[PDB]
């Protein structure tokens, strides 16, 4: 597994960190603090060591710190790391990633 | 007997909220000098938004009058807590 | 895997986009854009790496990138890339194949 | 299995104790003791001794007595030992792992 | 298995004793018959042949007679022998075990 500001996570649990919401829209239009909700844009920052949910042997972690992720609406739980807001969820959770 | 009475400043008729910011024995009154003004629209609730005024205060050592649409339980009790046990000038 | 638009699908899942809905009848009568609703018919654009669903090793997903297939009509996972909705099903939910 | 004021976990349960709350802040506001709720950081006093679970043999808990967890919101039974109060986990719900 | 009072637990089932509950307090306040409630201290009197919910092979019971332990809260079966109660679990019920 690969740390992150001393927090590890257990088993097949990927600790991400979502991505800054829209402001101002392509055009010259602010867009209202309440409005943008929720993104689904993330970032893997901390990764676990592997599947408990495998018959036998541990499976590895299906993504690496640093990919781009897209996550589910739904899930996630909320933890502080130097007071900046993580989201924590299950490797089978995580819906695609992005490639460059 | 007729009589004059000249009221100057804001005076807008809303009195302290909890006896217990009471500070002055004659006359039943809560006095401060040189104090912070803290202006909220909507009513405050939590413990999150009414601490950073009262470490902005805490800091510079200066009063702080809170007035607010409402003053709910949580903050209230911190308030009166401080007040109580730290001396810190609130009302 | 088989990336589109510089997205991946995790696991078994694929990622298919619905045909357009018909706006004229065979003959001249057009219809409603309120009265449409939504179109089975899809075209897969994308499918992932392989099943975790499977003991043992994963297995492969069973529709390839180009297929026509038939969706079921409560299923699937709205996504948007270059402003254009996909959708993102899993690989045992596809009703059917069509061939040519 | 090690056991803890003469109390030993059964099969994987985790025996760990929470971490005091703060009582004042980072400045010199203090905070009623019934705005404190529940604290997510614990240490491990006492572990069992294998996981029933597992199929075949039985495997060994990964967490180590001493270690520092961050634990979920909503689990946990509650003990009393020597009058003091532990919280009682599986080891699959500690959410996380601290290290230093 | 080991039999108590001609009665013998079946499969992984544990019989057990709950100990009296306290009537005054370390001072000399005495408490009321209705306040007690319920005791999670058990002694162990009987102990079943074997796990059916392991696949092949039955294992035998984790805990043996005479042994102390702490039960759940919420679990139990009621049993009357020679005119006093006991208690029925199951082997995996039972939350914790004493040491001396």
């Amino acid at each position: 597994g690969q740390a992150f500001r001393k927090f590890l996570p257990l088993f097949d649990r990927v600790l991400v960190e979502r991505s800054a919401a829209e402001t101002v829209t392509k055009g010259g239009i602010m867009l209202p603090e309440k409005s943008q909700g929720k993104v689904l844009q993330a970032t893997v920052v901390a990764v676990g060591s592997g599947s408990k949910g495998k018959g036998g042997e541990i499976q590895p972690v299906s993504v690496k710190v640093g990919d781009k992720v897209l996550l589910p609406e739904y899930g996630g739980t909320k933890v502080v790391l130097d007071d900046k807001d993580y989201f924590l969820f299950r490797d089978g959770d995580i819906l695609g990633k992005y490639v460059d | 007997n007729d009589e004059l009475e000249i009221i100057e400043g804001m005076k807008f008729d809303r009195g302290y909220i909890s006896p217990y910011f009471i500070n002055t024995s004659k006359g039943q009154k809560c006095e401060f000098q040189d104090a912070y003004v803290l202006l909220s629209e909507k009513k405050i609730s939590s413990i999150q938004s009414i601490v950073p005024a009262l470490e902005i205060a805490n800091a510079h050592r200066k009063p702080l009058v809170i007035i607010a649409e409402d003053v709910d339980g949580e903050a209230l009790s911190t308030l009166v807590l401080n007040r109580l046990k730290v001396g810190l000038q609130v009302v």
